[PDB]
RNA sequence: UUGGAGAGUUUGAUCCUGGCUCAGGGUGAACGCUGGCGGCGUGCCUAAGACAUGCAAGUCGUGCGGGCCGCGGGGUUUUACUCCGUGGUCAGCGGCGGACGGGUGAGUAACGCGUGGGUGACCUACCCGGAAGAGGGGGACAACCCGGGGAAACUCGGGCUAAUCCCCCAUGUGGACCCGCCCCUUGGGGUGUGUCCAAAGGGCUUUGCCCGCUUCCGGAUGGGCCCGCGUCCCAUCAGCUAGUUGGUGGGGUAAUGGCCCACCAAGGCGACGACGGGUAGCCGGUCUGAGAGGAUGGCCGGCCACAGGGGCACUGAGACACGGGCCCCACUCCUACGGGAGGCAGCAGUUAGGAAUCUUCCGCAAUGGGCGCAAGCCUGACGGAGCGACGCCGCUUGGAGGAAGAAGCCCUUCGGGGUGUAAACUCCUGAACCCGGGACGAAACCCCCGACGAGGGGACUGACGGUACCGGGGUAAUAGCGCCGGCCAACUCCGUGCCAGCAGCCGCGGUAAUACGGAGGGCGCGAGCGUUACCCGGAUUCACUGGGCGUAAAGGGCGUGUAGGCGGCCUGGGGCGUCCCAUGUGAAAGACCACGGCUCAACCGUGGGGGAGCGUGGGAUACGCUCAGGCUAGACG
């Protein structure tokens, strides 16, 4: 049961806009425009101040959220993560990025992250040469992520590279629109994320 | 329900006999040439001795004998006997015994 | 290599067997600090040459009785009861202290 | 009579074989003399057998019958070419 | 320096002490609700209870002789009888394997295991290497035939006979024993005289090649014994011991040894805990922990121990021998009541016990092992499948669009908020499912050429499995459980009314319940979630790290001094502790880093690095120790 139910509920709870839809969570309503209130019969009620555990905790959520990962598998990834020598929290960060289906958001193949699980379970995405079904795969850097020969005909795969003539790609990626491929240039760097969260309250979270 | 692994046992009987045989033989022989020394035969306590000696390596060729067992066995009759034969010196013959 | 001991020969009650006093130090498993604990080994004296109060050597040997696995080496210093009173004091000491009868 | 033989060591369909010197008596899975190259059936690497002839000729020089199929791994190591 | 989070609770209130409790991690789990898939792993933890059935060690006719059933062929004009070759089958004699492998943990607190050592106290089948030899003579017993006993299991007696079975004799390369000497130095090596000791043959491509045989030195591997150190709880267990400790001789073993016996002696151990009791296989490792430490030792690997309970020995390189033997005991079964037959702690399974632990499956293809010249036989070792969400890891139940927001359900200050982009509906993808193709693992032994060497060529052979996997087509296609007073993320209505009930702890509930019961809603996690049990953790709450004793629990009623612990200044020697160096060891697997393998990961491979402890050698000498010399500040006169 990896997760699959509301959407936009989380966009909600955290208070902060989390792309999860793509289109859509631009136009006016990823929900969080014009509703931020949490959801529930006691959204629009006053919050009274979140336990230091609280904080961490939502602060951990929003992470794990965002790439929509099954608890097992981001503890794991901070596990592995702590047993490399490095910043303990960007080199979480690193993995989390180094995803099959991940990259395949960040190369634009697909509208959003679901959007490209669903892609890769369904075998429409190469890797150096050979099919790849299994998301949890972790793409080394100098792999050339690209799309089935098969699947370059998609309605859906062709509408998305046509809206990439235009958008600039994450500065540790190269991709070929002409040719439907891309690669991986190396682990990005935290100075090189964008992402609205706190590393260091995902760390201390796992001290408790 | 029977094995074929018991013909082993079948076999052991005649081994336990066969060593049997042999190795009481040599006591006998040994404690019949100890007691010669004793009263002082030089000539027949090592006619005897000799007998005893042969019986005892040839015990060791097969598997009555453990190997070193005929050694012990060879040491505790000569020096048993000539000891012995302090009581009367000069051996006749000199066959078991170097000098 | 054959082990080698030092002591004292604490006992000489025995024919040709000698009871050494062997001292032995070290650093305590936890606590740190050097502990002094000991024991007797049997030795083997052919000719009866070693006395009580000598220190000796010892030596592991092919096994002689039920336990005197050891051969005396050599002699190291002469005259010293002072080690074996301590030895005797000790023993004395445990005449006392049980549920047979206390007095003075 | 010390053999030269295989050890199991891949898993449940994944076989990796362990070239090794050991007393016949013991097991297939047990504690060995001295490890002398591995081979691998599926051979998924490149790198799917090694030797190092000057041991393995030391034992055969001692006397240690191999196996029908060590020998046979041995033989393409060059163990045995007298050219 | 890659490593350490705390909270609730004694009060009216405070601080300290202090106990209780909790959050975390873990499991060979079990129980509850739920339950789709795959890979890998794992699955009697209790009655070491009892166990039907089957299978679990055999294999050689290139060691020897025959029985049965049958075929072919010879000597016979013919007949009967007979001679050779042969297929099948059976067992016997003989060799080798049964002393491995598989199980299990009862016992065991011990040189049992760990670790480092010793063996001038030792053995070692088959393998390897090197040296020497196989000369002559004779014997026994099964099978088989004849007879008797018994209900049975099985047994007795008479007779024949082969062999690589057995025994004699000679040769002696050599080897053994006594005695002497030389060297060494515990039973090590050289040597001299005396004495004693060898051996089988079989097969072919049969004048040579293969297998096997004998003695001896060496090797290799495997193992016996022995020593130092390490090894749980109780002192409401304090003295234990008579072969007991030692000695001489003798026995016995491969061999040291009170191991055993005889005699002699009077010893040996104990608070550095003897003896007694309780408990428990040990370890590599594994869990936790910031570490120290605590806990653990199943799966895998190493060592040990038992194979219904106890005793004993045989045979053998090896056993005191799980599916060999002798005896006693308890049990179960046959019984003509004399007397017998049994041992799943092998695989599967049966039953019992229990909270609880699987299929009487497949295969001998692979890896290994036994026997064989080989073809090959055996191989519930093993490789595979199956069953169990028991663990872990991967996978799915869809994706994109879609209202200022439907209905229903809840809440309301009745205006509205909430569930909710959730649905519906739009499109796209497409697990399942369907067709086709379809695997590595497997290349040897063998055979041929070559010299049965090297080298080269040829053949056979898969349980898994038509499975993985690739191609093509293809349906939108499971969700549950805990929790929402504080710790602790998540708040409303109603029902109820110290009731019914919750509850880890504090507590909640007597008509206004964020704590009971349902509901909406919310949080957490997701084919899982809870629960109970248990380990470590929090707990520096047994305190080495890292605690305490005026009143919180805690100074002994006081002194005396035993053992022990601890000890002043200077000089030197020794260098035991102590520190540095080098070296051997510290198996493998695991952990760690790195690279790689299976679409990932779990899992696995390969390579690197690290280490405490101990052995040996070398060094240092402050400090501790020791010996020596000297001092006077402690002490004493
Ligand atoms: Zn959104």
């Amino acid at each position: 049961g990896r997760y699959i139910g509301p959407v936009c509920r989380l966009c909600r709870r955290e208070g902060v806009k989390l792309y999860l839809k793509g289109e859509r969570c631009y136009s006016p309503k990823c929900a969080m425009e014009r509703r931020p209130y949490p959801p529930g019969q006691h959204g629009q009620k006053r919050a009274r101040r979140p336990s230091d555990y609280a904080v961490r905790l939502r602060e951990k959520q929003k992470l794990r959220r965002i790439y929509g990962i099954s608890e097992r598998q981001f503890r794991n990834l901070f596990e592995e993560a702590s047993k490399k020598k490095g910043v303990t929290g960007s080199v979480f960060l690193g993995l989390l990025e180094s995803r099959l289906d991940n990259v395949v958001y960040r190369l634009g193949f697909a509208v959003s992250r679901r959007q490209a699980r669903q892609l890769v379970r369904h075998g429409h995405i190469t890797v150096n040469g050979r099919r790849v079904d299994l998301p949890s795969y972790r793409v080394r850097p100098g792999d050339e992520i690209a799309v089935a020969e098969k699947s370059r005909n998609l309605e859906l795969i062709r509408q998305n590279l046509e809206a990439m003539k235009g958008r600039k790609v994450g500065p540790w990626l190269s991709l070929d629109v002409e040719g439907m491929k891309g690669k991986f240039l190396r682990l990005p760097d935290r100075e090189d994320l964008a992402l609205p969260v706190n590393e260091q309250l995902v760390i201390e979270f796992y001290s408790r | 329900r029977n094995l074929s692994a018991l013909k082993r046992h079948r076999q052991s009987l005649k081994r336990r006999l066969r060593n049997k045989a042999k190795k009481s033989a040599i006591k006998t022989l040994s404690k019949k040439a100890v007691q010669l020394a004793q009263e002082g035969k030089a000539e027949e306590a090592l006619k005897i001795m000799r007998k005893a000696e042969s019986l005892i390596d040839k015990a060791a060729k097969g598997s009555t004998l453990h190997k070193n067992a005929a050694a012990r066995r060879k040491s505790r009759l000569m020096r048993k006997v000539r000891q012995l034969l302090e009581a009367a010196g000069a051996p006749l013959i000199g066959g078991g015994l170097s000098a | 290599p054959k082990k080698v001991l030092t002591g004292v020969v604490v006992s000489d009650k025995m024919q040709k067997t000698v009871t050494v006093l062997v001292e032995r130090q070290f650093p305590h498993p936890l606590y740190g600090k050097v502990i002094k604990r000991s024991k007797k080994y049997l030795a083997h004296d052919p000719e009866e040459k070693y006395k009580l109060g000598d220190v000796v050597e010892i030596i592991e040997s092919r096994p002689i009785s039920k336990r005197k696995r050891f051969r005396v080496l050599r002699l190291v210093e002469s005259g010293r009861m002072d080690l074996v009173e301590k030895y005797l004091i000790r023993r004395q000491n445990y005449q006392s202290l049980s549920k047979r009868g206390g007095k003075a | 009579m010390v053999k030269i033989r295989l050890a199991r060591f891949g898993s449940k369909h994944n076989p990796h074989y362990r070239i090794v010197v050991t007393d016949a008596r013991r097991k297939r899975d047990g504690k060995y003399i001295e490890k002398i190259g591995y081979y691998d059936p599926r051979k998924t690497t490149p790198d799917w057998l090694k030797v190092d002839v000057e041991r393995a000729r030391y034992w055969l020089s001692v006397g240690a019958q191999p196996t029908d199929t060590a020998r046979r791994l041995l033989r393409q190591a060059g163990v045995f070419r007298q050219e």
